[PDB]
């Protein structure tokens, strides 16, 4: 398919001791370089890399909008819109 | 198309090897099946990865081994391979396998003469049955007596019955002024030596 | 499972085949595939089409302009149509089919070949040019005079048929155990002295005297010869 | 959207403490992410989107 056996090194708990792993992951996210394929990651060149959020939904839920005292928001409930301009029935 | 094997003799109950060369096979697979002597074709691969024998997905021959299995197994290989734009199977040469041992020659067959209605018709046609032996090289060379007589009409090209025994028979086509007038009549059975023949008679009653 | 071939083995030089094969039972028939099988008179094989009920046009394109392969909806009977090349390589043709099993519904995700599983009976198509001829019924008798249950030797003759398929049948289809068919060579004439055998155990037997079914190919005669009885 | 490429849970640490989550071993055959999505509501939306 389109993910990739590779090997690398990994500093585990110990900072001394080094372990060699073995895991995976998709297509596009390394970048080759150089019998055996020789490549890189994608990352080092651009940015820093942090592991995301565990067990935190990255799935979107009903956020409302509520502006301040002194002022409110003009809500549009009208039919038709042709690209910005005068609405019939402002709320 | 394909480089097929041509033939290769089997091991006394050893490794069995084979190969069938081409430039896919690292793209559809192997595909092999066996076309049985006079008989329709029958199952060999089991692929499911995307029974009893198995091969190693290589790009040189690829290869298929059928255990130790010395009889029991002769017939006919082939390999069907696709190309990448589903285009042909491409099929070499044939693979004729052949199984080693089993004793000499031995044709066990009586002989038969032409009755009723055939000889008074036109044409005698005596029959002259000569079957079952392993291999062949059998001479019928037919006699009007115990002097040959030549005659020659047709000698069937031996083909493989039962277990691997190669059985085609003679037939002669004379008329029935040769038949039933003058000599007996008497084929013989000829591999190596010694060999057992029979005798037909033109009338009994 | 079971597969009925049928269609004239019998073409002139070039002119045109109308081979045919019935698919008798399946508990999947549509997912499955299709193919036809070209056997050499005795060298080798040659792959032909590849049928599917989406309308798939995989064909062998060694002979495009000779490809035409029907598929009926109604039924799974199947027909394949040889135009201008028939004489060439003349043998036999065998019709199997080419399993499927797919892990996923994806048509273009996880589909592949188990190979051609189930096989038919397979016709015999011989491309020679001439007409066809009638099977002469004549008998041989049998050479019996021991005691007990010896050797017998009943003899079923002939004089001459067509097209190679040979259709016999011993007591019209009832003790077939140790019939012995052998093969027979056209004679240079074309018309091949076949004769088939029957080596029975010779007790006790009177109306039992096993008879020889005929039932040829395209003339479709269907002459059954009783061996005389004489012991 | 579905994903039938079915992953186990693999830890290496980096350092003290830090736990790096990555892709285990996936079960099954190998396919595609997989979509899917209806031929003819699309086109039937697609109508008025031509005709505007
Ligand atoms: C918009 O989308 C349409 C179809 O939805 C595209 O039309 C096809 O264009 C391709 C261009 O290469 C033609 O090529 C063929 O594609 C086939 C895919 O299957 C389609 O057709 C089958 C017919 O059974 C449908 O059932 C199925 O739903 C698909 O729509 C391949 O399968 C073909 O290969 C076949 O034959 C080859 C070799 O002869 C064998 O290798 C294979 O086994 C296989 O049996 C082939 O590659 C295709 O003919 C066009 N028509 C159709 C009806 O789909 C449009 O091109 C696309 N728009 C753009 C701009 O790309
Ligand atoms: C890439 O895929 C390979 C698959 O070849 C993964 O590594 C291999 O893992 C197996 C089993 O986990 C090792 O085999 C066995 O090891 C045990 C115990 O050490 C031994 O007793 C057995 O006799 C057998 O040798 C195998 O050796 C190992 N490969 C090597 C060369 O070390 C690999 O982890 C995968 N990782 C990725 C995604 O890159
Ligand atoms: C949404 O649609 C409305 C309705 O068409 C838009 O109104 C149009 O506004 C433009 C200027 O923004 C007008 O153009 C000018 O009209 C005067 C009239 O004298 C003429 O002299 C000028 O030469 C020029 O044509 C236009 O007339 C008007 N609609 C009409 C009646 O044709 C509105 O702006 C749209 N929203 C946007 C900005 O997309
Ligand atoms: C989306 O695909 C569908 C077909 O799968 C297209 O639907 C067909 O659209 C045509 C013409 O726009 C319709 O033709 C009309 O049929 C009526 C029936 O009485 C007839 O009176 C008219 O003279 C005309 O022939 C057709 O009914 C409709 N249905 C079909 C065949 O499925 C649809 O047009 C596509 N989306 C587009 C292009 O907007
Ligand atoms: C992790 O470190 C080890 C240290 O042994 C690497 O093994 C060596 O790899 C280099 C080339 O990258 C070779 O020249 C050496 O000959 C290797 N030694 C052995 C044991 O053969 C290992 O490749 C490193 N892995 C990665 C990719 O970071
Ligand atoms: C636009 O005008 C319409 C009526 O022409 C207003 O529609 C109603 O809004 C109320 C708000 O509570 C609903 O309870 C009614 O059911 C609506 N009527 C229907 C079915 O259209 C609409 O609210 C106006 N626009 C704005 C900006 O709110
Ligand atoms: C990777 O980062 C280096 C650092 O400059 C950059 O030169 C290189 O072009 C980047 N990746 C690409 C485009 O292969």
């Amino acid at each position: 398919g389109e993910m990739k056996n590779c090997s690398f090194n990994v500093t585990t708990s110990i900072r001394d001791k080094i372990k060699k792993e073995y895991a995976l992951f998709y297509k596009l996210d390394v970048v080759p370089l150089e019998n055996i394929t020789n490549y890189r990651l994608i990352n080092c060149n651009t940015s820093v890399i942090t592991q995301a959020c565990p067990k935190v939904s990255f799935e979107p839920i009903p956020i409302h909008y509520c502006a301040p005292a002194g002022f409110a928001i003009l809500k549009c409930n009208s039919k038709t819109f042709n690209g910005s301009g005068p609405c019939t029935n402002v709320s | 198309e394909l480089t097929q094997p041509p033939s290769v003799s089997v091991s006394p109950g050893q490794t069995a090897r084979i190969t069938c060369s081409g430039a896919p096979l690292t793209s559809r697979f192997t595909y092999w099946y066996r076309q049985k002597p006079g008989q329709a074709p029958v199952l060999i691969i089991s692929r499911s990865s995307q029974g009893r024998f198995s091969a190693s997905w290589s790009g040189t021959t690829v290869t298929l081994t059928i255990r130790g299995v010395q009889a029991d197994d002769e017939a006919d290989y082939y390999c069907q391979s696709s190309d990448t734009s589903d285009s042909y199977k491409m099929f070499g040469g044939g693979t004729k396998l052949t199984v080693l041992g089993q004793p000499a020659a031995a044709p066990s067959v009586t002989l038969f003469p032409p009755s009723s209605e055939e000889l008074q018709a036109n044409k005698a046609t005596l029959v002259c049955l000569i079957s079952d032996f392993y291999p062949g090289a059998v001479t019928v060379a037919w006699k009007a007596d115990s002097s040959p007589v030549k005659a020659g009409v047709e000698t069937t090209t031996p083909s493989k019955q039962s277990n691997n025994k190669y059985a085609a028979s003679s037939y002669l086509s004379l008329t029935p002024e040769q038949w039933k007038s003058h000599k007996s009549y008497s084929c013989q059975v000829t591999h190596e030596g010694s060999t057992v023949e029979k005798t037909v008679a033109p009338t009994e009653c | 499972v079971q597969l009925r071939e049928s269609g004239p083995g019998l073409v002139k030089p070039s002119e045109t085949l109308s081979l045919s094969c019935t698919v008798s039972q399946d508990s999947r028939p549509s997912d499955h595939s299709w193919t036809w099988v070209r056997q050499s008179p005795g060298k080798a094989l040659e792959w032909i089409g590849d049928i599917h009920y989406n309308g798939a046009t995989t064909y062998n394109p060694s002979l495009r302009s000779r490809v035409r392969i029907e598929l009926d909806q109604s039924i799974p009977r199947f027909s394949l149509k040889m135009t201008s090349m028939t004489a060439a390589d003349t043998g036999m043709y065998y019709c199997a089919r080419n399993a499927i099993r797919i892990y996923g519904v994806v048509a273009l995700g996880e589909w592949f070949h188990y190979g051609m599983d189930v096989w038919g009976q397979g016709t015999a198509v011989t491309v020679s040019s001439a007409s066809t001829k009638g099977p002469s019924v004549f008998p041989l008798a049998p050479s019996s005079k021991s005691t007990s249950g010896g050797t017998a030797a009943l003899g079923c003759l002939v004089k001459d048929y067509f097209p190679e398929p040979v259709t016999v049948s011993w007591n019209s289809g009832a003790l077939t155990s140790g019939v012995h068919t052998f093969p027979a060579v056209l004679q240079s004439s074309g018309l091949y002295s076949l004769s088939s055998v029957v080596t029975v155990p010779s007790s006790s037997l009177g109306t039992q005297t096993y008879i020889c079914n005929v039932n040829h190919k395209p003339s479709n005669t269907k002459v059954d010869k009783r061996v005389e009885p004489k012991s | 959207c579905t994903r039938p490429n079915n992953n186990t849970r693999k830890s290496i640490h980096i350092g003290p403490g830090r736990a790096f989550y990555a892709t285990g071993d996936i079960i099954g055959n190998i396919r595609q992410a997989h979509c899917n999505i209806s031929k003819a509501r699309w086109n039937e939306t697609l109508g008025q989107i031509v005709a505007k």
